[PDB]
């Protein structure tokens, strides 16, 4: 196992729940850590962001 | 072949999301007045610069 200033590619898995929504509890996705209800929108965002 | 230089750009987000117009804030003193009111509309008057 070696670790030198070069970037990583090689993680480990992240195992976790499912997806539940139309409630008040904490959330996290791709490290934002939020606390509210996932309610569903009508808008569109980017097909690269 | 051209270099990217570290300016000052003010991006305008429309309805759909994407960058549809960018006015450079080290050009002519006009554009440079439109980057601290944040609006791409001047009224008369007097303002500042730096």
């Amino acid at each position: 196992f070696e670790l030198l200033h070069a970037p990583a590619t090689v993680c480990g898995p992240k195992k976790s729940t499912n997806l539940v929504k139309n409630k008040c509890v904490n959330f996290n996705f791709n490290g934002l850590t939020g606390t509210g209800v996932l309610t569903e929108s009508n808008k569109k965002f980017l097909p690269f962001q | 072949v051209g270099y990217l230089q570290p300016r000052t750009f003010l991006l305008k987000y429309n309805e759909n999301g994407t960058i549809t117009d960018a006015v450079d804030c080290a050009l002519d003193p006009l554009s440079e007045t439109k980057c601290t009111l944040k609006s791409f509309t001047v009224e008369k008057g007097i303002y500042q610069t730096s």
